[PDB]
Parts: structure tokens; C-alpha cells; sequence
RNA sequence: UGGGGAUAGAUUAUUGCAAUUAUUAAUCUUGAACGAGGAAUGCCUAGUAAGCAUGAUUCAUCAGAUUGUGCUAACUACGUC
RNA sequence: GUGUCUAACACAAGGAAGUUUAAGGCAACAACAGGUCUGUGAUGUCCUUAGAUGAACUAGGCUGCACGCGUGCUACACUGA
């Protein structure tokens, strides 16, 4: 059926927070054969969920600076990001950054005060910290982008400490808590 | 990368089914190997444009340009030198002040529009504007992007 | 034996050619770049594992550009004032003479004489 | 950690000084009220990561 | 820092790292290996 | 023969003309290969596979290319090779065929069946912007 | 035959005027071609004195061209026109046709 | 006297003679204060 | 650092009676601060925001300004006092 | 569906578009001792009006520079040159 690239099968399912397998792009109408649509996903509230996460991905990774308006090079970056985590493990990437999304979402935050996190805003919220990460991991350093992202994803997907998603998500949680 | 399956026909004859880069480089390469086309001295030193200030990097570059040029020919038909000029150009960094458009250096470009002419590759006429190409040249590139498309399909 | 020094003591060998003359002068780079070619040396090896003659052709080249394809459009130091012509005083010289040329404006009196005594922009600085 | 999935069963109001916030009601069985930030609507699911006390009622 | 001479998976930064090289040296063995951006898959 | 459509997203303009033929695909004096990003190469893709080739092998597309930069004009050229493989089936083959292409196209997608509602906001004086304004300052 | 105005309705006016004008001589005519419209534009900053914020307004001059030709004898034309003129159009007459 | 044919003394508006804000585009020459007045007798009209 | 182009020297051009307070222009060389900005504070919700240009205005001579115009096409609530 | 089940609102579907479709223009009442007499043969009063504060002509000056604050441009690199 579809396949992203016309390579990766990404039809299977993740268990999740099950909100956020709603949030995902599971579905079939969501699903394309190589990133980029672009939708009106400004216009109602919930609208954003219907976004490819794909294509939410690659504008999260469009953003900042001199990174804003290169939407290919977004799609070149996750492109070879992807190989790079076929790589290093055998796994599907898009499964594996569906984990990392799942994984990197904060379950509570902070406030004049501590509240829970809509599912939507945990997704948005996760995707964001992961590249901000690799951005960060990238800045004045050997690693590419696409390396830094692939790594921050497999680091996040694992649940490791070091990803840059994972301190900030436990820093976030942590002092939610330690406030109430 | 170099070729992918797709479902559609094509022409398979000229450079509106070719590889502009590939197509460019080769054709440069066979002017150069054939020897009709010369640099010629004074333009191993020269600038391509105050765009750039700098130049190519490569020593080959003007066999590249004028093949370049020639598939530009091939595009577009009776264009002249103003417009190879405009064709070629960039933005230029102007200091700290912004970025303003910058041509092409004008003798390059007009030495080989007179090598090709020379050569008996394109023809001015009379007629319109500038030089269109000549049969011999249209027939050589056609008989190229047929080398090339049959390089790529067996 | 593979990062050998360049020119005046200057201890460049895993820069490239071009990058180490640079270092040097000609640092607009088109330059280098034409003595890199006159040299006939690839651009792209390193410093260190160049030979003294192909360092010395280059320091010739250099210095001299009169038995070159060098045009005069191009040259450091193009007409020189005086009847009397002289070409492509550059590094040391060329920082010695223009304290010469400073010093002979200041003594005449010209504006950018003056303006290079009080320690004022030529170009000025503009209210601020 | 301890954690449960709560599914929405009631939205009640935008809560916080600056309205940013906003009250919910969740059902185990059993109903909790706990204040969410961002986007959610009924029939949505919640983390809770606390799993005890009831948000105060406006 | 001291990640730069001359004599002693595919992809350049890994080959930089591992013999603490340039990457300009790590594309030098990639070519040697094989005998923008580019496909190493 | 011959059958007429077109697409339009901001600027661009892409017409598709649709004639009785045998699976050549055209973009103006150019190849439909010749498109160049891959992302977009993938774009003007995506209708072939939607209604594969046993449907195309009878009929040929050429297209004409007028305004906008490339992302725009692929765009308008999906939906105008949209719009234009339905027209074919609503001239020359079935009605039910081409309901039954079109809920295809749907399923996929509606942005090659419906263009575009975004257009440009004039800039106003006071900023760079249509909205966004010069700083204030104390 | 050319017909230029800065006024729509007068324009207007002078085609139903000269479609008339060519059935009377039972003409025979190439229907009212309309050219692309030129508007004279000044953007125009409000305030004498530069005041305030700094606010432009923008004035327009649109002037439309249109042209309506005929195949017939010189002589039929020209009276034709002089018959059909009114004062606030441009008129020129371009035909030489027989 | 010592005349200058090019430049700020070349030119002024038509209307008042200041040489100041002068609207020259399509030769208009009146400085856009006065042609405020009068842009409407002129035929302008604006809409945007 | 081959980032950066401040700063300066040597040219031949261009407009003008006049360029000499580097008018403007290019050519070669010259290679400053600056390692992403403290206290503070601006603008912004859908083709917008941001980036990237360019026409027009003044103009004999000149865009780093203003005013338009396009292409590349984001984020985030989607509301509250 | 909600709403005195009134004026009306909310969601979904249909639809090119569903907030007055998105953007402009026009902008009351009553003020401000806001700005503009250096836009105007609009203009009161006052100064001056031929070793003229008019007209005209030659230079220099408006960009001066121990220094302080607004608005903008260009950068600080490798998703880059």
C-alpha cells in the first residue's frame, strides 16, 4: 500500500498512551508516499492532529534561524536520519521515532502549580525537544544534523538519560512534582 | 540517484530527456578530446564574475561553460549576448552593505559565442536577435544525449 | 619529515598550498590562486610535502611578475607616483612603504595625511 | 513509575489566572478532577502520573 | 584538536571519529573503500 | 482528440492537455523526468500510481507551466494531471470509472481535486510585513 | 477603430453606440477588443508637514483601451465616426481596408 | 547671474514653486501637498 | 578557520563646470571587533511570521531608507482577564 | 444539539468558499491652546525693505568630533561558506 519514500512500510502499530496513537499519523489518509502536502492545519482546534507527522517533523526541523523556509533540506535531513537509524539498529525507523515521540512527551508540567499535558500538546511538545536537541548536539560540533537527530531519536526511543528529551522531560516532571 | 524506474514514456533523443550536468561535462569533454575548442591563454588567468571574484576551481571550466552555453542554445533559440550575460548571473555581496545582482564577465561569453560561430556550430542571421544553432552541432548533440540515454537504459 | 615550514619561518605544512601562501599574503586568494597555477603545483596538497624549489618558484613568482602572464590591472603596487616605475612591492616592503607614503602625505600635508595624524577614519567614523 | 490511563468524561472550565489552563474530569468506577494543559477535548485519555488527589471544584 | 594527519559502518563523521581524522581524510578513505550529501546504503 | 483542464495554487498556473495517445507525459518543450527535486519528482508521481498504467497507455498528457517557483508549480500540476486524467474518463470512457478514479484520488488526497484557498495579504505601511510592524521604542 | 477613457459607462456607451453605427451600413465588424488596463498610481504619504504615523494613501488613474475594427472603404468609416462621436472619448482610426 | 541646468534648481512645482516633495513620476511636477487639492480635478481617484 | 568584512593602500572608469571631507564604480592587495548578546524590551495566529529577493520614490549624479510586489511556506494556543 | 426554546448561538455534512469569505477604503459626537505661517498670491499683526533679513553670485558649512541615547543593516559558520 503506502510506503514512506516508497520504502518504509510503517503500518505498524504502537501501543502508546493510546490518546497519543490517535495523535500519530496511523491512519491510512495521513499516510503518503514521500513527505510534504501542506494542508490548511491552522483553522480549527483539533485541526493540528490531522497533520502528517512526518510533516511535523520536518517543519519542527525547519525552524530556527537559517534553517526557516529549507522544507526539502527538512525532508533530506529525517531522510538520511532514517538510514542512519536503519543502521544502527535493523528496527524501522519510523516505529523507532514514534517510541521517541511516545517516550519524550511529558506526562505532567509546571505552573504559578502542576498540570497534566493534552496528548496533541505531549506530541508537539516532544517532537520540539528533539529538535532542539539535535540543533544543540549540531552547533559548533562534528555531528551532523541528521546524525544528531538519529541519535537523540534512538537515545530517546531507548530511554537513555543523555537524550536532551528525556533530562528535560525528567527536569520538567521532577520540579512539577517537587512543587506539588 | 543516477536513475530510478518510472512508469511513464519519454522522448529519448535530446537534452529535454538528459542529465544537463552529465550531458555538459561530456560534450566538454569531447570538445576538448576532438581539440576544435581552445581556452585560450589570457583566460586561464581572467575572473568569471564580480559575484563570484573568484573562478571555477577546476581548469577544464571553460570547455564546461561552453558547453553549458551550447545547451542553453539548444533551449532557448536566437538569445545574445546581454542575455547570456543576465543568464549567468548572481547575487554579489556588496560589504557590510546587501546583496545586488552581478553579471558575468562579458568577454568570456562573447569569446565563446565567436569560438562556436567559428566552429560552425550555431549561425548569426540576419533575421531576430543573435546566433541559433546550425544542423551539424543539433544532430552531434542528439547523437551525445543517444550515447548517454542508452549508457543509462541497457 | 611531512609538516615542513614555509616562507620568513612560518611554521604552516598541513594547510594546503594555496591556504599556507595565503597565510602569507594574497588572502583576496585570486592571487594564490594565479601563482598556484603558474607554479603548476595542485592546489590540493598539503604545505609540508613540497620540495624547496617548487617554494622558491613560488617566492619568485612572488616577488617577480614581470616574466609572467601577470597583467598590470592585476599587480600590487600598479604605477607607483613617480616617472620612474615599480611593481609588486607586497608583504614587509609593502607595510614599510605605505608608513613611507604615510609619512610623505603627513610632511606635504594632504587631508588623510593629517586625518592618519590625529588617528581619524579616512573614510570618517560619522558624529559617533 | 506509577501510572494510569483516564479516559475524559467531563471538560469543566479553563482554570489558571491567565485562562491557560483548563479542568477536567476523568473516569477510572470511579471519577477524578485534575487541571490539563493544552488542547483536550471529551473522550480524550490522561497520563496520570498522580493518581490521588482530586483538583478543588470552581 | 589533535584530530588531523596524513599516514596510519559507511559514513564520514563515524570514519573521522574512529582514526580521529578530518572529514576531508575520512571522503579520502571512503573513495579508497569504494574502489551535497551522498548514499551509503 | 483533445480535453482541457488546469491547476492553480498562488501564482502558478499549470493547463493539462489530454489527448488520445499512448503514455507520454509532458511539462511544456520538456520531459516529465525533468521535474529535478526529488520531493516533487515524488509529487507529479503520486497520480500515476493512483491510476496505473493500463489506464494511462491510452491517453497523452502534455502540460504548459506559466508563473510561480517549484513547489507552487508541481502542485498545480498534480492537480491539473488530476483534473485532467478525470476529465479524460468523464468524456471519453465512463462516468462510473471515473467516480470510481475519483474516490481514489479522495482517499489519497484532496489537494489534487480541490486547489489551493491560501492568496497573499498586501503589505501596509508601518512594517516590512502585511502585520508585522516597525519596533516601538521609549 | 480605438477607443480610450477614463470612464467605464462613456466607453460602454460608445459600443452599444458604434455596434449600432455598423448594423446601419450593415457592416462588417471584429467584436470590441479590450486591452489590459493602465492605472496611473501615486502612493501618495498623508500630512503636509509629514505628521504623525506615517500613512500613505493610494490614488488611481485607471484609463481603459479598447478597439473595434472593420473591414470597409475609408470614406464609410470616417463618416461612420463622425457621426458616432461624442465629446469625452479618445477616438483614432486605423482603418484602410476596402 | 549664472545659470545651473541639472539638479534641485533645475526643477520645482508647478503649482507653488517650493522645490520641496515634487512628484515627478509620470512628469507630473506638482509637489504632493498641492496635488492632494487638486488630484481628484485631475481624475485620481483612490480605493486601496 | 578558507567564518566575518570593519579599516587602509595602491587603479581605471562613470555623472557633472566642479568629486579634493575616500561622490559613485570596479581590480588587486589589507583581514579590526565579533566565539549567538547582560538589565531590559519589539512584532506576530494562516500563504501570514520568518528568510530571500526585486520594481517604484527621490535621481544630472545614489539604497543599507520608504513604499509596493513576489517566491521559498514555520511554530503555537485557537484563548483569558 | 443548545438558546425565554424568542432574538440567536454551537457542532457536523453539503459546498470553490461558511465569522459580515480574507484584505482594504470611507471614519460620527465632542475635544486637544498636538504639528504645520520653510507647500501654497491662504493670512492678521511685528520686524526689516537699497553700505536690504529682497533678488543674485563666489567659496566654506550641513557627513565636523573626548562622548551619550533611539531606528535599521551586516555578522558570529558545516542544516554553512
Amino acid at each position: 500500500d503506502i510506503k514512506l519514500f516508497k520504502k518504509w512500510s510503517y503500518e505498524e502499530i504502537n501501543i502508546a498512551d493510546l490518546s497519543l496513537v490517535d495523535c500519530i499519523a496511523v491512519s491510512q489518509k495521513a499516510c503518503v508516499y514521500t513527505p510534504h502536502t501542506a494542508g490548511r492545519y491552522q483553522k480549527k482546534r483539533f485541526r493540528k492532529a490531522l497533520c502528517p507527522i512526518v510533516e511535523r517533523l520536518v517543519n519542527s526541523m525547519m525552524m530556527h534561524g537559517r534553517n526557516n523556509g529549507k522544507k526539502l533540506k527538512a525532508i533530506r535531513i529525517v531522510a538520511y536520519a532514517f538510514e542512519i537509524i536503519h543502521l544502527m539498529t535493523g528496527e524501522n525507523p519510523l516505529q523507532v521515532f514514534v517510541n521517541a515521540v511516545q517516550k519524550g512527551g511529558p506526562r505532567e508540567d509546571s505552573t504559578r502549580q502542576a498540570v497534566d499535558v493534552s496528548p496533541l500538546r505531549r506530541v508537539n511538545q516532544a517532537i520540539y525537544l528533539i529538535c532542539t536537541g539535535a540543533r544543540n548536539a549540531a552547533f559548533r560540533n562534528i555531528k551532523s544534523i541528521s546524525e544528531c537527530l538519529a541519535e537523540e531519536i534512538i537515545n530517546c526511543a531507548n530511554e537513555s538519560s543523555s537524550s536532551y528529551a528525556i533530562k528535560k522531560k525528567d527536569e520538567i516532571e521532577r520540579v512539577a512534582k517537587a512543587n506539588r | 540517484r543516477l536513475l530510478e524506474p518510472v512508469p511513464f514514456v519519454k522522448t529519448n533523443n535530446c537534452i529535454k530527456d538528459v542529465d544537463a550536468d552529465l550531458f555538459i561535462r561530456s560534450y566538454a569533454t569531447h570538445l576538448k578530446l576532438h581539440n576544435k575548442i581552445t581556452y585560450p591563454k589570457w583566460c586561464t588567468f581572467v575572473k568569471t564574475g564580480k559575484g563570484r571574484k573568484l573562478a571555477p576551481l577546476n581548469e577544464d571550466w571553460y570547455f564546461i561553460r561552453a558547453s553549458s552555453i551550447l545547451r542553453r542554445l539548444y533551449l532557448h533559440p536566437d538569445i545574445g549576448v546581454g542575455f547570456l550575460r543576465r543568464q549567468f548571473s548572481s547575487k554579489q555581496r556588496r560589504g557590510v552593505a546587501p546583496n545586488h545582482t552581478s553579471l558575468a564577465s562579458g568577454k568570456i561569453l562573447r569569446s565563446i559565442l565567436q569560438q562556436l560561430e567559428n566552429l560552425g556550430y550555431v549561425e548569426q542571421n540576419p533575421k531576430k536577435k543573435g546566433r541559433r544553432l546550425t544542423t551539424k552541432g543539433e544532430n552531434a548533440i542528439n547523437n551525445f544525449a543517444r550515447y548517454i540515454n542508452k549508457k543509462v537504459y541497457n | 619529515q611531512h609538516i615542513l615550514r614555509i616562507l620568513n619561518t612560518n611554521v604552516d605544512g598541513k594547510e594546503k598550498v594555496i591556504i599556507a601562501l595565503t597565510a602569507i599574503k594574497g588572502i583576496g586568494k585570486r592571487m594564490a590562486t594565479v601563482i598556484c597555477k603558474q607554479a603548476n603545483v595542485d592546489p590540493t596538497k598539503r604545505a609540508g610535502e613540497l620540495t624547496t624549489e617548487e617554494i622558491d618558484n613560488i617566492v619568485h613568482i612572488m616577488s617577480t611578475p614581470t616574466q609572467f602572464k601577470i597583467p598590470d590591472w592585476f599587480l600590487n603596487r600598479r604605477k607607483d607616483l613617480k616617472e620612474g616605475k615599480n611593481i609588486h612591492v607586497i608583504a614587509n616592503q609593502l607595510d614599510s612603504y605605505l608608513r613611507e607614503d604615510l609619512e610623505r602625505m603627513k610632511k606635504i600635508r594632504l587631508h588623510r595625511g593629517l586625518r592618519h595624524h590625529w588617528g581619524l577614519r579616512v573614510r570618517g567614523q560619522h558624529t559617533k | 513509575e506509577k501510572s494510569k490511563l483516564a479516559k475524559v468524561e467531563k471538560v469543566l472550565g479553563r482554570t489558571g489566572s491567565r485562562g491557560g489552563v483548563i479542568q477536567v474530569r476523568a473516569q477510572f468506577g470511579r471519577f477524578l478532577i485534575r487541571n490539563v494543559k493544552g488542547p483536550v477535548r471529551e473522550g480524550d485519555i490522561l497520563a496520570l502520573l498522580e493518581t490521588e488527589r482530586e483538583a478543588r471544584r470552581l | 584538536k589533535l584530530n588531523h594527519a596524513v599516514f596510519i559502518v559507511i559514513t564520514p563523521s563515524a570514519i573521522a571519529e574512529k582514526y580521529k581524522v578530518n572529514l576531508s581524510v575520512a571522503r579520502a578513505v571512503i573513495n579508497h573503500l569504494a574502489d551535497s550529501q551522498k548514499l551509503y546504503t | 482528440k483533445r480535453v482541457q483542464t488546469f491547476g492553480k495554487k498562488k501564482t502558478a498556473v499549470a493547463v493539462a492537455t489530454v489527448t488520445n495517445g499512448k503514455g507520454l507525459i509532458k511539462l511544456n518543450g520538456k520531459n516529465l523526468d525533468l521535474v529535478e527535486p526529488y520531493i516533487l519528482k515524488t509529487k507529479v508521481y503520486e497520480p500515476l500510481w493512483l491510476i496505473g498504467s493500463g489506464k494511462l497507455k491510452n491517453l497523452d498528457i502534455r502540460i504548459r507551466v506559466k508563473g510561480g517557483g517549484q513547489t507552487s508549480q508541481i502542485y498545480a500540476i498534480r492537480q491539473a494531471i488530476g483534473k485532467g486524467i478525470i476529465s479524460y474518463y468523464q468524456k471519453y470512457v465512463d462516468e462510473s470509472t471515473k467516480k470510481e478514479l475519483k474516490d481514489v484520488l479522495l482517499r489519497y488526497d484532496r489537494s489534487l481535486l480541490v486547489g489551493d484557498t491560501r492568496r497573499c495579504e498586501p503589505k501596509k505601511f508601518g512594517g516590512k510585513g502585511a502585520r508585522a510592524r516597525y519596533q516601538k521604542s521609549y | 477603430i480605438a477607443l480610450t477613457s477614463k470612464n467605464l459607462r462613456a466607453i460602454e456607451k460608445v459600443c452599444s453606440d458604434i455596434m449600432k453605427g455598423a448594423k446601419e451600413k450593415n457592416l462588417n465588424v471584429s467584436g470590441p477588443v479590450r486591452l489590459p488596463v493602465k492605472t496611473l498610481r501615486i502612493t501618495t504619504r498623508k500630512s503636509p508637514c509629514g505628521e504623525g504615523t506615517n500613512t500613505w494613501d493610494r490614488f488611481e488613474l485607471r484609463i481603459y483601451k479598447r478597439l473595434i475594427d472593420l473591414y470597409s472603404q475609408c470614406e464609410v468609416v470616417t463618416q461612420m465616426t463622425s457621426i458616432n462621436i461624442d465629446p469625452v472619448v479618445e477616438v483614432e482610426v486605423i482603418i484602410t481596408d476596402s | 547671474v549664472h545659470p545651473k541646468k541639472y539638479g534641485q534648481g533645475s526643477r520645482q512645482c508647478r503649482v507653488c514653486s517650493n522645490k520641496h516633495a515634487i512628484i515627478r513620476k509620470y512628469n507630473i511636477n506638482i509637489c504632493r501637498q498641492c496635488f492632494r487639492e487638486r488630484a481628484d480635478i485631475i481624475g485620481f481617484k483612490k480605493y486601496r
